[PDB]
């Protein structure tokens, strides 16, 4: 989507795998704001925000 | 045939959707419980 009309996914009721994401070469920048990385794979979160 | 569905105008914002398989003189008996604690 354009960013004035920028897309957004509710993500719910499913295991959402962070390392996948993290360990790949294809992303230029990755970085995370109030949470680390490597705890992000443990946590549990109501919603997420795509 | 089943050819009518009025149960409903409109579904705007949805939190959760799941599929699943069906649970189903007079014949059977059904009984179900359904409780809400702690969401
Ligand atoms: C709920 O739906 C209405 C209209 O469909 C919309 O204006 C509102 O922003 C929605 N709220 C949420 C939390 O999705």
């Amino acid at each position: 989507a354009s960013v004035y009309a920028w897309n957004r996914k509710r993500i719910s009721n499913c295991v959402a795998d962070y390392s996948v994401l993290y360990n790949s070469a294809s992303f230029s920048t990755f970085k995370c704001y109030g949470v680390s990385p490597t705890k992000l794979n443990d946590l549990c979160f109501t919603n997420v925000y795509a | 045939m089943e050819s009518e569905f009025r149960v409903y105008s409109s579904a705007n914002n949805c939190t959760f959707e799941y599929v699943s398989q069906p649970f189903l003189n007079f014949k059977n008996l059904r009984e179900f419980v359904f409780k809400n604690i702690d969401g």
